[PDB]
């Protein structure tokens, strides 16, 4: 079970995961590679917001789905 | 003039063709003539992380002189001076006729990865890339850092990227589906998942049909709008206090502040889809209107000026209903008012009592029983409207 | 104590809690009464969501305080 | 694409309903989707007297998206950078389709007076404003000083001044009013005022009826113009005189070193009211003609070029005519040729010899007498063609 | 001493005055002959205004000087 | 018998004056107000341009009017 | 109004009519109220070997508003500030509606080579102009040296120098003349010239006609082209074949890598001039066709596409045939596939066996006898097509 | 038997040359009066490009013809 | 020695020369056997175009070296 999230770039990460996984938790994992801090990330699975607090098997993301990364900015 | 222009809207079909994801560009407003070239800092560059703007003229005569094209984001390069100029020379002497924007496009993409230290436009930065690369590489972060970072070009960049998403959200679901045996929805699901299946099971005990929506972000608003319509499809009196309610809202949210003549024209569309409805014509022939992009979407951004005008009349009631610090009005100007942003409970309960109707919903995420709960909200009512709720995701269903 | 939570649909309801009893154990004391699963809840008080983890005590919340019940349901 | 245009024209509508004085914003030439925005330094700001410009690209897709707006002028302030971008979020995350460009713009204009270094774009003028005051008044009046002053800024900021100020008188007045008992002057003054009051009766005694003019700066061209057309509605002979000199005028003209191509078009226009003229329609369909804006302007251009070509060539004898060591062509160029410039007793002889006709005036401010007594300027002649002088302001009379 | 003023009209009118004569006292001779009030006349002498408080010798006017009268009307 | 005037700006000034005033005189309040010296002042009432010498009853200025100031730059 | 564009039209029709050398200025691309100047450094200037950059917006009124012109490129002069802004008057307060951009433009011009310490823009360099005029020059060279002599405006202003000797030549000559006695070309030569002359005669031996075609870089292809089209306007199974291998070759190029959606326009042109030779027009038809600009230069830029195709296809054959060290498609590059660029003998063999036809080419320049002999390459072939050199030209020959 | 050549400005250059001239020959007086290197110069003849070996015979310029300096500039 | 020489045509023409051979000699050899007038001929050597003065062993053309003639022709 390994997951596929694009970012503003078309640059692809790939993320290992489980389906009971926490989307912050995943947001964590992307941290730890990227760097961009969980708040300023919102994450999109097949045109849907995906809360914090839910799993990935909450959304349907079964192996080898593909995410969207995009970066909430603070508005300056 | 006339070949010229033809020939610029076939090298923009070209170009829409085979979408560059690095790479792209695009007319300006009307200007068909005059585009803008985005184009991000390839990754393992200096540039990397840098988003660069273009601007593109094509003369009156084309394609039989090249296209004038220049960086209006400054950068640190050899081949590009700080005044914008590109120097490779497919953009001057040696362009064909037969070549393409696009051909010119990734040309100056490939410039960005692979400078070009023999013909240099800039002496100085040629002499230090091709010395001290150190120098240049960090220069070069610095520049990009500074120019290319900033918070416009970043909105920009993220717009593409939101519009990238739903154009391909848009190519795999209609904005409103034909309605749908939910059997169906066993499909959806992988038979490893039992749990979902199961409570697709319990959703087929109670539902026959289901019609599916765009997860366009409007979702709620689209199924609401349309479920309701055409429940009044057949109800002689239900359309006509509706159709009346609607008619004294706008006044309602004129007198409210908004400003009328903005609003005037969504309050058209919305009442011509209760006209479509009035006089009943078949489901067909107002779900082939809500599958208009133009009238479905004015439609939804009225129904959120409804939920807005309703939430700050009453908004001493909701007040303690929101989380966060901030007040009523906030709240409607961030999470209602303007497009493609996520609803909530509050936002039903909202809508259903300015427009005063009666909504049920079912919600279907993980279940102790195969049991999916319904939530009627007016209090206690009888509903005739059922709504779909899966997370992330609205949809309407028929018993 | 005994505690107060208004839905969003204007009823309001009356709890029976103690100041170390986690917003867990309160969902479910909301489920009996109004039969709303946990999972399905997010009540709010004073502009902050509660997380299942903590007790009453830890949000301050005294006796007599009212709370806000609204659902789940976010989409789009 | 469509209704975004249209909405932008709605918009336009709006903003030109109620036009803010200090900032103000409309399309660049001929683009729709491409508008220059004009905002002055409000009073009590350090940014007091500077002019302020911004440009704005409505998107391809609108109201759905919001317009980018940016401020080609540098600023000194925590919410704007160098770069030009503007940082509050009505622009971004918070734009709902409901709002107007007119809200934007004030929210601009608003932010002037109150930053707001809560969510800051330069996070160095926010500490700086945040801590210590003095300096950031000083700094920002001194980047006021350089950018936004300079000999450009003030020529459109006083330009806009003036559009709006005969925007008002615009929609005050038309260019030419309808046949009116001149009884209708008795209004226009206070019974406080006595004087005045009795020159209206005395002015009563010897005209019927009175024709009102738009005191744009043209009044004088534009009266003189309708009433010497209207002249020639009936009389034979006359209109064929009238349109052979006007015909010669233009050779003339083009032979006194005035392009011929510019004035070509104004010469049309004007032989075309003589040709409306010519098998005689009611006044009212002439009328009708000056009434509309560029027809009756380019009638009024042209007048101003009779003016200053009748001057130029009889120089020699106007020359002492006129205060100031100007020459005579400097006087045209300066007080004639150009447009909503005052006109003189100098214009009125000169454009009367320069069509040959007669021309009486009767001069109203202050009389010893009620008596407002008449100017006949050919010499002794027998002025069919009636004029009011008021001070700043001249209108038509009716025997 | 004679004076002459030449009207914008073509006419030209010969009054009879002293060198400490003043202008509004020439402008009332000149209200005799062709019937102009004073208040309505703007003469000058070599292009400069002439200004109703100073004497001829003031704006140094000769015997047979040339003026030039201009009637003020000026409107838009 | 007081007068409003509108600068560039939009900010409104307030004047005390008499329908009897010199326009010059005006010009000469608004310099002791905002300091524009009376030249650099172009003054205009319902469209007319107000010369320097007239009243303001001469053309029509009653109680409560609205004036425009309207800065002639020097030419640089 | 619309009246402002019909204007503008005419000013661009003046300014088209008596061209400047030194300052002109036209539209940007589409937009007619976005004009962009390019007026040269006069010589005996400071600013003389400087081409600089000025940008004219007009109002959407028009002429009643003057126009709004500004230097982008940087210029030192005391008239002229680093914002951009010109400072003389016709600019502004002096702007009569019968002045031309045209009078603007030589304005400026005028203003460059004897400036304005008078009324200053910028009171320094005014102070340095009027007492130290060393400096001045110094200073101003220097700048222009810097801002005005960029690789990014000689391309335009050359451009601008190509454009007028071919619009010199294209009202010289027709793109293909009608057939002509080739006496006509002892008028070309002087009687002086004896050798040249005799050419003539010994070519007059040979041939009987004569069709002339433009010297604009492309006259080979334009000559090969017609005549060879011509030359199967009879001819019933050579025009299948040469249709076939038409047909054939464009898939031959899209399978050689040439973007298929650019070049198919090309082909269209192409098989649209043997569409019309089919079924047999008489030859003054075909011929109007080839007078078409777009058309024929479409044919021309198709067949220079052949001729690269099959010199890249046989590459290894030609690649020790080429001067220089270039590759093969790098020559294709530059020496064939772009427009007006010369033909060479290699271009000539190379079309011929691309289209698989025979040619025969009379070499003129100075004979040892009268003799001018013939080539004749597909080797040893019987050639209907003829053509005659002179150097730097080619044209049609008729036996 | 004498020349004129047109360079970019406009600016006419004047050229004492013979018919039997080479066009490199040319291109070096041309040298000889601007400074322009040869090699940078292309000289154009009614539209004809001009090879640096050949004579001024051979391309049929006569007495008092007009050509033209375009100046191939380095690609920078 | 004798040397080849190959046209654009594609024919190929063997010559018979000396190392001490000019390249004017060996066009006129040329002009001998095909009938083409020097001055219309240029030849290349592996890339070179040779110069009518120099000799063969100037370029280094041994034994059975193969040439490659091309006419002048250059026109537009």
């Amino acid at each position: 079970m390994q997951i596929f999230v694009k970012t503003l770039t078309g640059k692809t990460i790939t993320l290992e995961v489980e389906p009971s996984d926490t989307i912050e938790n995943v947001k964590a994992k992307i941290q730890d590679k990227e760097g961009i801090p969980p708040d300023q990330q919102r994450l999109i699975f097949a045109g849907k917001q995906l809360e914090d607090g839910r799993t990935l098997s909450d959304y349907n993301i079964q192996k080898e789905s593909t995410l969207h990364l995009v970066l909430r900015l603070r508005g300056g | 003039g006339a070949m010229a222009l033809k020939r610029i809207h076939k090298e923009l079909n070209d170009l829409a063709r085979d979408p560059p994801a690095q790479c792209s560009a695009g007319p300006v407003g009307d200007d068909m003539f005059h585009w803008q070239a985005t184009i991000m800092g390839p990754n393992d560059s200096p540039y990397q992380g840098g988003v660069f703007f273009l601007t593109i003229h094509f003369p009156t005569d084309y394609p039989f002189k090249p296209p004038k094209v220049a960086f209006t984001t400054r950068i640190y390069h050899p081949n590009i001076n700080s005044n914008g100029s590109i120097s490779l020379d497919i953009l001057r002497s040696q362009w064909s006729p037969a070549l393409t924007i696009s051909k010119v496009l990734l040309s100056i993409c490939s410039l960005l990865c692979d400078p070009n230290p023999d013909d240099p436009l800039v002496p100085e930065i040629a002499r230090i890339y091709k010395t001290d690369r150190e120098k240049y590489n960090r220069i070069a972060r610095e520049w990009t850092q500074k120019y290319a970072m900033g918070g416009s070009a970043y909105d920009e960049a993220i717009m593409a990227q939101q519009d990238r998403i739903q154009q391909e959200i848009a190519v795999q679901n209609p904005l409103v589906s034909e309605r749908l045996e939910l059997s169906v929805l066993y499909k959806e699901y992988a038979e490893d998942d039992n749990i979902y299946q199961q409570k697709i099971k319990d959703l087929h005990k109670k539902y026959s049909y289901i019609r599916k929506t765009r997860p366009d972000g409007n979702s709620f608003y689209r199924a609401f709008g349309f479920s309701h319509l055409e429940a009044l499809l057949d109800d002689s009196k239900e359309l006509q206090r509706f159709k009346a309610v609607s008619a004294k809202s706008k006044e309602d949210l004129v007198s409210q502040g908004f400003t009328e003549f903005t609003i005037e024209d969504f309050h058209n569309t919305f009442m011509d889809l209760i006209e479509q409805v009035e006089k009943q014509t078949s489901v067909a022939d107002l779900l082939a209107s809500f599958n208009d992009q133009s009238t479905s979407d004015y439609l939804v951004v009225y129904l959120r000026l409804l939920t807005s005008g309703y939430l700050q009349r009453e908004s001493k009631f909701f007040e303690h209903f929101i989380e966060g610090g901030r007040t009523v009005k906030e709240f409607c100007q961030q999470e209602v008012e303007p497009m493609c942003k996520e609803s909530d409970h509050i936002h039903i309960i909202a809508l259903a009592q300015a427009l005063s109707v009666s909504i049920q919903v079912e919600y279907m995420d993980r279940g102790e029983g195969g049991t999916t709960n319904p939530h009627i909200f007016p209090e206690g009512s009888e509903p005739k409207v059922y709504l779909l709720y899966r997370p992330g995701h609205y949809d309407i269903l028929y018993k």
